[PDB]
């Protein structure tokens, strides 16, 4: 006990997590709301934010995989951590004006 | 208990051996990765 | 005479020779030479630099 | 795809291996869905997405599909498992099922 | 676990040191999060822990 | 530290991790260096300030 603040003991946690793309098993506190297809929204599926359009997709995942990237490495393809279903992301709708 | 003799040959793996870099879905696209 | 010609080849050595000088620059680094900044820092920092 | 082909009937003693097989046209190219139906009761799914078990399927069932033929395998086929079983597919948001096969357990 | 208070900046990803070359090594890609207090209260003894 | 001592240090083989016992403090702060790869290197002289 007498020892300086450098020389005594300290207790220590490490935690460990995975961000990659996967199926996730612990979540923090978060209620989930209905799936909504066919029009834009704002989507949040285990912490992967975005906005668009989600559709029912035939993109046929291997169970390991929960999300598909395009070539920009951007999220176009989503399965729902509830129902297991393959959903395609796509953008809202957009286009240039000319005045 | 030793009672199994083991005999051995060399051969080809040709191009076997891939397996799926990570646990992202990916289609049309060439993807390069390093393991 | 040949002036125009030699021009084009004093052109293309000068600019390689800026492009070598160019090394010792720091660029807001404390150094300008890759193996001192390994040497002399650790991984994250070396990584900024 | 648009036609499920299965065999008529398979017969395995208790305690062996059923192999229920499913084919169509690239079928490893969709999704397969099994179904396991008794006399006088309501269809009940198994594997769902390939090779997945819905919550409460015994662990001894199992199933893969790949090139164009889809496959069931129960192994230590006890009596319970006794039943009907089908194979589905979805195509163009229409259900597409098999003819059915009848384990039969001696 | 439980190391001393100046060896706590080794648990860390790109670290080196006694504990983090013999005893515990976390890795440079490594992502998560470190919490270390100090426990002089339940890990110190009169004589000596 | 108005009057503060400065020491020469030359001519001998520097161990830095061994400072960690002579002194119960928690980190070092250093410039233009890492703590880390002190061991690795030579220096011409060092001062020790206190
Ligand atoms: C992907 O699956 C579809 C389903 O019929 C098939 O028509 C297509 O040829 C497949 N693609 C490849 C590259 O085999």
């Amino acid at each position: 006990p007498t020892y300086g603040v450098g020389h005594q003991p300290y207790r220590v946690v490490v935690l460990s997590f995975e961000l990659l793309h996967a199926p996730a098993t612990v979540c923090g506190p978060k209620k989930s709301t209905n799936l909504v297809k066919n029009k834009c929204v704002n989507f949040n599926f285990n912490g992967l934010t975005g906005t668009g359009v989600l559709t029912e997709s035939n993109k046929k995942f291997l169970p390991f995989q929960q999300f598909g990237r395009d070539i920009a490495d951007t999220t176009d393809a989503v399965r729902d951590p509830q129902t297991l279903e393959i959903l395609d992301i796509t953008p809202c709708s957009f286009g240039g004006v000319s005045v | 208990v030793n009672l199994i003799t083991r005999t051995q040959s060399y051969t080809n793996s040709f191009t076997r051996g891939v397996y799926y870099p990570d646990k992202v879905f990916r289609s049309s696209v060439l993807h390069s990765t390093q393991d | 005479a040949l002036g125009k010609l030699q021009d084009v080849v004093n052109h293309n050595a000068q600019a390689l020779n800026t492009l070598v000088k160019q090394l010792s620059s720091k660029f807001g680094a404390i150094s300008s030479v890759l193996n001192d900044i390994l040497s002399r820092l650790d991984k994250v920092e070396a990584e900024v630099q | 795809p648009s036609a499920l082909t299965q065999p008529p009937s398979v017969s395995v003693s208790p305690g062996q291996t059923a192999s229920i097989t499913c084919s169509g046209d690239k079928l490893g190219n969709k999704y397969a869905y099994w179904y396991q139906q008794k006399p006088g009761q309501s269809p009940v799914l198994v594997i769902f997405q390939d090779t997945m078990r819905p919550s409460g399927i015994p662990e001894r069932f199992s199933a893969s599909n790949s090139g164009n033929t889809a496959t069931l395998t129960i192994s230590g086929t006890q009596s319970i498992d006794e039943a009907d079983y089908y194979c589905q597919a979805w195509d163009s948001n229409t259900a597409v099922f098999g003819g059915g096969t009848k384990l039969t357990v001696l | 676990f439980v190391i001393r208070g100046n060896e706590v900046s080794q648990i860390a990803p790109g670290q080196t040191g006694n504990i983090a070359d013999y005893n515990y090594k976390l890795p440079d890609d490594f992502t998560g999060c470190v919490i270390a207090w100090n426990s002089n209260k339940l890990d110190s003894k009169v004589g000596g822990n | 530290v108005y009057a503060w001592n400065r020491k020469r240090i030359s001519n001998c083989v520097a161990d830095y991790s061994v400072l960690y016992n002579f002194a119960p403090f928690f980190a070092f702060k250093c410039y233009g260096v890492s703590p880390t790869k002190l061991n690795d290197l030579c220096f011409t002289n060092v001062y020790a300030d206190s």
